[PDB]
């Protein structure tokens, strides 16, 4: 079976290198041509680099050039892309893909670069409900992620247990560098002193888990 | 060569027929291609060579060419047509993609639920206060979220974030959050979110060491 399998990706410092895979099973790789095509969170397509079935001739996007390199081999079956000098606008999931009646039929599944001076697990802090967050017979809860880096942070709540209602937002980019994200959760005003509601959040690259049990806020008077 | 792709976002109906152009900056012959693409899925080959369906893709899609002028069109467009769509020119040796065209379904307008979320005392140890203004499920995307500190318009130091459509009301949340120092939150009184969206305005405050 045809089978293009991705692998090599992962964090990696600026001005640095890593080595993305796109191993081609089925067919020859030297028979086709072979491109790679990345995608920042949340924005389009963008090509990078191709490479030619006869005398591996290359050619790259102007934004690439000299700075990363597209190679193969054919005892492998499997095209890499080495990334040197790596940017932060290089931050994104990285596609194999295979040339096919002037366009691309194939696809890897893609792997994720993601460019990072240091790790940062994150904070969380509730975001509790009361009577500025009750209309309709609604209380909106939630949970600020705040100052991580790199992504992703995922949010559950109650282990998967609480799924209507929820909403987990994009991540953002603070002006400190340092990402932030929320997860809110709308639910009936009577059930708030009949459930207990705590979010799960998952940062994998510092190998943080939190939980924190969001209550309504106390008042002091 | 800059594939320019119109229009950036749509929303229809199921059965609606619908129709994305793509216009090449310089002649690319007929060396163009239409992907769609489903969140964290990688894209799909619908049509090749402009006009030729790709083998297997549903026969509703169609492409076509006049000039530089390129166009995608879904004669009856079913749910599973939800998504993204991005033109190729695969002209010479550098690709271009065009910018997207999302397809989002049409519903009846929504005002959004507003709730306001003052900083936790946790958080103000690390010296930061945070102000969470939250927009609830409402249609279509555009609002505008304006912060008021002691009745001081704030700018410059308010980020927002965006859902996609929910997968069951079609509806859209957005968040909105104020980033303050301890101090300069410690110092003023009167927080509020003012909410504009269609042709309604709701205004939600609190005031620091309130409930
Ligand atoms: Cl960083
Ligand atoms: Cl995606
Ligand atoms: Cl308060």
């Amino acid at each position: 079976e045809v089978q293009l399998v991705e692998s090599g990706g992962g964090l990696v410092q600026p001005g640095g290198s890593l080595r993305l895979s796109c191993a081609a099973s089925g067919f020859n790789l030297r028979s086709y041509y072979m491109h790679w095509v990345r995608q920042a969170p949340g924005k389009g397509l963008e090509w990078v680099a191709s490479i030619s079935p006869y005398y591996s001739y290359t050619y790259y996007a102007d934004s690439v050039k000299g700075r990363f390199t597209i190679s193969a081999d054919t005892s492998k079956n499997t095209a890499y892309l080495q990334m040197n000098s790596l940017r932060a606008e290089d931050t994104a999931v990285y596609y194999c893909a295979r040339h096919g009646y002037g366009a691309m039929d194939y696809w890897g599944q893609g792997t994720l670069v993601t460019v990072f001076n240091q790790i940062q697990g994150p904070s969380v802090f509730p975001l509790a409900p009361s009577s500025k967050s009750t209309s309709g017979g609604t209380a909106a809860l939630g949970c600020l992620v705040k100052d991580y880096f790199p992504g992703p942070v995922t949010v559950s709540w109650n282990s998967g247990a609480l799924t209507s209602g929820v909403h987990t937002f994009p991540a953002v980019l603070q002006s400190s560098g340092l990402y932030s994200l929320s997860s809110v959760v709308t639910v009936p005003s009577s059930s708030l002193g009949t459930q207990t509601y705590i979010c799960n959040v998952n940062h994998k690259p510092s190998n943080t888990k939190v939980d924190k049990k969001v209550e309504p806020k106390s008042c002091d008077k | 060569i800059q594939m320019t792709q119109s229009p950036s976002s749509l929303s229809a109906s199921v059965g609606d027929r619908v129709t994305i152009t793509c216009r090449a900056s310089q002649s690319v012959s007929s060396a163009v291609a239409w992907y769609q693409q489903k969140p964290g899925k990688a894209p799909k080959l619908l049509i090749y060579s402009a006009s030729s369906l790709y083998s297997g893709v549903p026969s509703r899609f169609s492409g076509s060419r006049s000039g530089t002028d390129f166009t995608l069109t879904i004669s009856s467009l079913q749910p599973e047509d939800f998504a993204t769509y991005y033109c190729q020119q695969s002209s010479y040796s550098l690709i271009t993609f065009g910018q997207g065209t999302k397809v989002e379904i049409k519903r009846t307008v929504a005002a959004p639920s507003v709730f306001i979320f003052p900083p936790s005392d946790e958080q103000l140890k690390s010296g930061t206060a945070s102000v969470v203004c939250l927009l609830n499920n409402f249609y279509p995307r555009e609002a505008k979220v304006s912060w008021y500190v002691d009745n001081a318009l704030q700018s410059g130091n308010s980020q927002e974030s965006v859902t996609e459509q929910d997968s069951k009301d079609s509806t859209y949340s957005l968040s909105s959050t104020l980033t303050l120092s301890k101090a300069d939150y410690e110092k003023h009184k009167v927080y509020a979110c003012e909410v504009t969206q269609g042709t309604t305005s709701v205004t939600k405050s609190f005031n620091r060491g309130e409930c």
